[PDB]
């Protein structure tokens, strides 16, 4: 498996539908609105803001705290390597009675269930889910209640090096000598090793 | 006079001023709402940064945020503490428009006292009661 925070998200965003789908508003398909930041398409194309109450996910950035390289085998003749990885995901919820619906999310994401379906979607595990505050922002007219709060996950990351290769016979001479420097050896042991 | 009446619109006057906070400390706004057919005039407000039909671009989407201004004989009213009262909603275009300014020329000529006011559209949001 392969680490990519694109992926990350569509399972955060696909398990939410389920997992909190119940609370949010509903677009003209019947989905619950879960999106992701910054919505955009063909390259210029943007998204319109959803009927409230809807969710956001934005990931942040990713780290490696636990060292630089976790692993490194072989598996098929092709050199691998393994990662370990921190990602903090973001998830806001604007609308009205923000904070009532992360504080059942939060109270969701800790259960024994929850917790497989996001490794099952995204094969990733929780390790950390920060306070929520409860923000207002003006806009125009009205505030805006809203509600962040911070996920991080921990996943393992596999790469093929295709430059690599594997030592599979071993030439091997020798020398003996009563004194340092003898030029002409006492003796010689020559040895070749094959895999097969 | 005719330039001030080429427009007609609807406003929503709540004509009770009965709101009141509940027990529970929630606002519960005033309850008979009235509407009413008014004439006048609406015309872009150009001033600083005022936004008039501006695309504004966030990571949550999109928004979409006008103002105008508005020259009418009749007496719209803004929001007072002192008074007790509820501003005004003005239909525009199927959108609402909360009077937020005031600017009181009656009484000044004959054939030429009016009002001003600068209306803005109001942001979407979801919809909650408290009602006691």
């Amino acid at each position: 498996m392969q680490l990519e925070t694109a992926e990350l998200e569509k399972g955060l965003v696909r398990t939410l539908v389920d997992v909190i789908g119940h609370r949010l508003a509903r677009d003209k398909n019947n989905r619950p609105n879960v999106i992701r930041a910054y919505p955009s398409d063909n390259s210029n194309d943007k998204g319109l803001k959803p009927d409230q109450p809807f969710i956001t996910v934005y990931c942040q950035d990713a780290a490696t705290p636990y060292g630089w390289v976790l692993d490194k085998f072989v598996e098929d003749d092709v050199v691998c390597y393994r990662i370990a990885f921190q990602i903090p995901v973001l998830i806001t919820v604007n609308g009205k009675g923000a904070h009532s619906i992360m504080l059942e999310l939060k109270q969701r994401l800790e259960m024994s269930s929850v917790r497989d379906l996001i490794l099952e979607e995204t094969g990733a595990t929780v390790l950390d889910t920060g306070a929520i505050p409860n923000d207002y922002t003006y806009l125009n007219t009205d505030f805006e209640n809203s509600a962040p709060l911070v996920v991080t996950l921990v996943k393992n990351s596999v790469l093929k090096d295709e430059r690599g290769s594997i030592i599979e016979r071993v030439i091997v001479d020798g020398e003996l000598v009563y004194e340092e420097g003898q030029e002409p050896p006492e003796y010689t042991i020559h040895l070749d090793v094959d895999s097969k | 006079m005719r330039l001030l009446n080429r427009h007609s619109f609807v406003v929503k006057r709540k004509v009770s001023e009965d709101g009141y906070y509940n027990d529970d400390g929630d606002w519960v706004a005033s309850q008979d709402i009235v509407e009413v057919n008014c004439k006048g005039n609406i015309q872009p407000y150009i001033k600083g940064s005022v936004k008039n039909g501006t695309q504004i671009a966030l990571p949550e989407g999109i928004r979409l945020t006008d103002t105008r201004i508005l020259y009418t004989t009749y007496k719209l009213r803004t929001s007072d503490d002192v008074e007790w009262n509820e501003s005004d909603i003005v239909m525009i275009d199927g959108h609402e428009y909360e009077v937020f300014m005031t600017m009181d020329w009656s009484q000044q000529l004959a054939h030429t006292s009016h009002y001003e006011y600068i209306i803005i559209r109001r942001d979407k949001m979801n919809a909650v009661r408290n009602s006691r």
